[PDB]
């Protein structure tokens, strides 16, 4: 319900490197004062938590464009099984940035080849129990 | 040589001109392949509809 977000995909055979453009945002919901937010998106690979890069600030917009690119140096053959995180954010300056969405694109369902570049809908980033841990016994 | 310097301008013009139609024909090809590959998407997304809408149209009529 927040709103959608537009990005581009696509692997450059040639450095090996996969290049992942944030292009914009739209009809996000606003959680500050003027009536809009001040969202700013961060992306990493699912995989793993390691560098995740950040865009830059923008200033109440219910529907910012970064239109920015960032470069993930990983080879052809560990990318398959690797996932791409793109969540928004709200920036304030007194708290904690609230995240406004999320979105996960598995990597085996990316086709290469021709430059993708898409819309999908945002939804809510997950928040279960801490323990998992299981006991087993008999009872007579 | 009015003549020929006449004719010189409008070369420089010509050449100008041409060079406004070059980065023309560079965005209107690249437009042109973006929405080709929105237009596969959109095929994409009316195939499946239309999977959707025929097997939805089957199971109701199913219960008819
Ligand atoms: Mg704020």
């Amino acid at each position: 319900k927040l709103g959608k977000l537009q990005y581009s995909l696509d692997y450059d055979f040639q450095n090996n490197q996969l290049l992942v453009g944030i292009i914009q945002a739209a009809e996000l919901p606003a959680l500050d004062m003027g009536g809009t937010s001040d969202p700013y998106v961060k992306v990493f690979l699912l995989p793993d938590k390691k560098k995740k890069f950040e865009t830059k600030v923008h200033r109440k917009t219910l529907n910012p464009v970064f239109n920015e690119q960032f470069t993930f140096k990983v080879p052809y053959s560990e990318l398959g099984g690797k996932t791409l995180v793109m969540a928004v954010y709200d920036f304030d300056r007194f708290s904690k940035h609230d995240i406004i969405g999320e979105f996960k694109v598995p990597m085996n369902t990316v086709d290469f080849g021709h430059v993708t570049e898409e819309w999908r809908d945002l939804q809510s980033a997950e928040k279960e129990q801490e323990k998992l841990g299981d006991i087993c016994f008999s009872l007579r | 040589m009015a003549r020929e310097n006449e004719m010189d301008e409008n070369l420089e013009q010509v050449s100008g001109i041409i060079g406004n139609l070059r980065h023309m024909a560079l965005d209107m090809g690249n437009e042109i392949d973006t929405q080709n590959r929105q237009i596969d998407r959109i095929m994409e997304k009316a195939d499946s509809n239309k999977t959707r809408i025929d097997e939805a149209n089957q199971r109701a009529t199913k219960m008819l």
